[PDB]
């Protein structure tokens, strides 16, 4: 258990000091594992966001979870962590805001101030 | 210009230090090649050669940045080649 | 065993896709061994939003 | 003629269709300024169409094998962003100029680079044979490139994991 | 950087707050001759010379004067700082008389002048690198069964059992010898090797017993001067004396110990229950936590959830829950500093480290 | 949550203990959630009445009348039709 | 304050006339169930599926007893 939290810590940490930071972050790990400690059914909490997903449709998806957590019963304490944490239009809609982040990125660069955007000239 | 040429090194060192040129009875394998040395390696160009040369004798049957009047490299390979034989050694033994 | 806890374990990474998680398949095997120990989980939920935030001032 | 009109062409000309007209662009006044900087511009719509011509004969006849379409089908994914790229820049000539361009172009002129090198090193190569000519381009070390054949590879060489998983064969 | 020391009854543990291990561990001994000190690693090199002494034998200070040369030792020698340039994190054993946090605590602001200084209980210590502030915690060198309620640990119901590593590592070398070796000179070090490197839990003591009895599957090999010996049932015949002190003439085992349950309130027992974590160098055994898990289950009611948390790390989970500790936000208003001290003096330490 | 509430109101049970019924309860209300016809209290009102009067209670009609302007009255239901087609329905 | 006292009058009126409205029609319900049926078809819920689930539950709370 003492090691299992030094794992976490090295997946959260994104690829590039990498050697101080695991040491800094494994104190926001204590930090806050800490202020819980010091201050109800399992699948009752997935039904209720089961109905949330059928009223916004995607009627499908929603018998899906119900699926499977009918047959991970025949590991409880897992899935209370996890709760815890027009088709066509919407591509047109889509490869246009593309063109519009696009001509933006570049354009806020290729017109400024001599040398803003570029990290050589930051040097 | 100390920054870049730092930036270049740091950059054109990759694919080396992924991977001597060898060859094809286990003394004409791999060979060094004596123009090619960086000259501050030249302390330790027999333990290069005898740390990969450990690790391909086994293969076949079944992280190092530069800086300047710090020997944080050299310590690095030293690590690694008193592995190369404790793998070796006792695959023999 | 080492088949069905892959198979348990392959499951409940398409429950933590769905719900919209930034949980990867390393951090999820990592959360989910150290759930295994008997950790609360009400708290895990507040270090990784918290890794994340930390993680986010450098870039 | 107007260096907004010469924006105008180029953007066609990073396609196939032609002032600038048909192996290099020959341009045909203006500045010698201008003419200089259209006609490298104007030539790497012309590599486009040697990428463009190898996935359209190939497509057509159906005797090119199984692997040889998981590569005539993974040039066009590299040809979709092409024509992403080629959406933005549109929107914007409604500002940016030649000297603009060069900035904007100058990383699409080495993917079109190495594709329009990687089908001419293998043309008549069928089935797995192709397989390990894309494989060759890998011994490389640029990094930019290593890591982009090194995905078309990962496309190509799934149909012989396909049979392997399932070699000259006599009927 | 702040210092994080664990002083053990054996090993001491000593390094910098926020780092994932210490910098240096070393034997809780001093020794003069028969440089006139000697401590750590130094003291038994040279023992032969030496009259050694342990100031902390049982996990309680006996002898201050020799503890301050271990603390002394401490800093200069093994970590190469100056305490009075860094607050100290300092732990202690459960139980510890009052007079004695005093003592530590005048000790460090006056002899060694401190910026700042705190001490924790060693098992509270190691169920916060668990990521738990409730449960119930070790078994170190020289000798508890801690129950803790929200970072509190419960005086009334921690217990202590005067068996740990040194009575195993001895009990090894009667054994050892009953089989016609011979291990009796301080070869105690020769046998505390073995014990730490082939010596497990079994699931099932007479089970066990029977299968060593009719074959040789569970024997391991040893290697001295190059003399190989065979290490039969003693493997686990060893650490069953935490299960069975009376092979050690002993009149409660460590899962029976683990009453201190029962002797919490009924209303946080199954949160104990549903939390014992271990820690210490004698948890270390293999098949450790499963026994626990059987034996626990067998005293407790048939509807209580058990669960035993055995942390990789838990050698030095004591010193990993200072350093995580003492990097804590919240924490760092909670240092006794040399101001605070000045102010009120030695008592403090009462109500500022509680 | 607020469905699962009612299945503790109904049957008399904790949320662990009840879980079959609860998900039944979802497969209805899921995919049932858009009102199906359009909505005026002035017909569920005239259906209240002629339904007390079938029952020979016509003073009991006049009284509902009664009530109902009430609701207008104070003005925090915004839904008036739901909550009677319900009512009427139980 | 006022205003926030009227609106709790105000409630418990409409809360007391749908209870009579209850018993002359002769639905079970009593007046703790009768505030979560109102209280679900304030947000807009079809009854004839919300019946159907009392129709239902009240079903099998038989088969239980």
């Amino acid at each position: 258990i003492t090691q299992l939290f030094d794992d976490l810590c090295e997946a959260l940490l994104p690829a590039a000091n990498r050697k101080r930071a695991k040491r800094s972050l494994k104190k926001v790990a204590y930090n806050a594992l800490f202020t819980n400690l010091f201050q109800l059914p399992a699948r009752n909490k997935i039904l209720m966001l089961s109905f949330d997903l059928r009223v916004g449709g995607l009627g499908p998806k929603a018998d899906r979870l119900e699926e499977l957590v009918e047959e991970l019963e025949a590991v409880g304490s897992v899935l209370d962590l996890l709760v815890q944490l027009m088709d066509v239009q919407s591509l047109i809609s889509r490869e246009e805001c593309l063109c519009h982040s696009m001509i933006q990125e570049t354009l806020q660069v290729m017109e400024a101030a001599p040398g803003t955007g570029l990290p050589t000239v930051g040097l | 210009a100390q920054e870049l040429c730092l930036y270049l090194t740091k950059a054109a060192s990759a694919p080396y230090f992924e991977v001597v040129e060898e060859h094809e009875y286990w003394d004409q394998r791999y060979t060094i090649v004596q123009q090619q040395i960086p000259s501050f390696l030249q302390k330790m160009a027999d333990k290069i050669l005898s740390t990969g040369k450990y690790l391909n004798v086994v293969r076949e049957c079944g992280e190092i940045i530069y800086t300047l009047k710090e020997r944080a490299y050299v310590e690095q390979i030293e690590k690694a080649f008193n592995y190369a034989s404790k793998v070796l050694l006792d695959f023999l033994m | 065993n080492l088949n069905a806890v892959r198979e348990t374990m392959d499951v409940l990474l398409e429950i933590s896709r769905i719900l919209n998680t930034g949980l990867d398949m390393e951090t999820l095997s990592i959360c989910v061994r150290l759930c295994e120990q008997g950790i609360n989980p009400e708290a895990l939920s507040s270090v990784i939003k918290e890794l994340r935030k930390a993680t986010e001032a450098l870039k | 003629i107007t260096e907004a009109a010469l924006v105008r062409d180029i953007l066609y000309v990073f396609q196939g269709i032609d002032n600038i007209k048909m192996n290099c662009y020959k341009v045909e006044n203006l500045s010698r300024s201008l003419r200089d900087t259209a006609v490298r511009l104007s030539e790497l719509g012309w590599l486009h169409n040697k990428i463009r011509r190898y996935t359209d004969q190939r497509s057509l006849d159906r005797s090119f094998g199984l692997v040889g379409q998981s590569f005539c089908a993974a040039l066009h994914q590299e040809l979709r962003e092409y024509y992403r790229l080629l959406s933005v820049l549109h929107s914007q000539l409604q500002s940016l100029t030649l000297r603009r361009l060069l900035v904007w172009t100058y990383d699409p002129k080495i993917r079109l680079k190495t594709l329009a090198a990687l089908v001419d090193h293998c043309q008549g190569r069928k089935g797995g044979e192709l397989a390990s000519a894309v494989h060759a381009y890998t011994k490389t070390g640029d990094p930019y490139m290593r890591s982009l054949v090194q995905h078309i590879l990962s496309l190509v060489s799934h149909p012989v994991l396909s049979f392997l998983y399932r070699v000259a064969s006599d009927p | 950087a702040a210092l994080v020391v664990d002083n053990g009854s054996g090993m001491c543990k000593a390094g910098f707050a926020g780092d994932d291990a210490p910098r240096a561990v070393f034997p809780s001994i001093v020794g003069r001759p028969r440089k006139d000190s000697y401590v750590g690693d130094e003291a038994q090199s040279k023992r032969g010379i030496l009259t050694l002494k342990y100031p902390i034998e049982h996990g309680i200070v006996t002898n201050w004067d020799d503890m301050e040369k271990i603390w002394h030792h401490t800093f200069y020698n093994e970590l190469r700082v100056a305490p009075e340039e860094h607050p100290v994190l300092l732990t202690e054993a459960p139980l510890n008389p009052k007079a004695n946090r005093e003592k530590m605590t005048q000790i460090m602001f006056e002899t060694f002048n401190t910026p700042a200084m705190y001490v924790a209980i060693q098992a509270v210590l190691s169920l916060y690198a668990s990521g738990r502030t409730t449960g119930i915690v070790d078994s170190g060198d020289g000798v508890h069964t801690v129950p803790i309620y929200e970072g509190y640990a419960l005086p009334h119901a921690i217990l202590r059992l005067d068996l740990a590593g040194r009575d195993l590592t001895d009990y090894l070398m009667k054994i050892l010898t009953e089989r016609g070796y011979s291990f009796t000179t301080t070869e105690r070090e020769i046998v505390r090797d073995i014990k730490e490197k082939l010596c497990y839990v079994a699931l099932d003591f007479e089970q066990e017993m029977a299968t060593a009895a009719s074959s040789s599957s569970l024997e391991k090999s040893y290697e001295l001067d190059g003399q190989v010996i065979t290490i039969g049932n003693e493997r686990f015949r060893c650490p069953e004396a935490l299960f069975q002190p009376s092979f050690l003439g002993m009149e409660c085992g460590i899962h029976e110990t683990t009453n201190s349950i029962m002797k919490c309130d009924v209303d946080i027992r199954k949160d104990l229950y549903a939390n014992t974590v271990l820690s210490g160098g004698t948890t270390m055994y293999p098949g450790i936590a499963d026994r626990m898990q059987k034996e626990i289950t067998a005293l407790a009611p048939s509807t209580m959830k058990i669960k035993i948390i055995a942390p990789p790390e838990r050698k030095y989970s004591v010193w990993i829950g200072g350093s995580i500790l003492a990097s804590l936000s919240t924490f760092q208003q909670m240092w006794i500093s040399k101001q605070e001290y000045d102010e009120s003096g030695p008592s403090i330490v009462h109500r500022k480290c509680f | 949550v607020l469905l699962q509430n009612l299945c503790c109101r109904i049957l008399g049970r904790s949320e662990a203990d009840v879980a079959q019924q609860f998900q039944y309860a979802v497969r209805v209300i899921g995919s049932n959630f858009a009102p199906t016809v359009e909505r005026d209290e002035f017909l569920v009102a005239e259906k209240i009445k002629k339904e007390l009067i079938r029952q020979r209670r016509e003073a009991d009609a006049a009284l509902f009348s009664e009530l109902h302007r009430k609701l207008h009255s104070q003005g925090v239901l915004k839904n008036k039709w739901s909550i009677l087609y319900l009512l009427l329905s139980l």
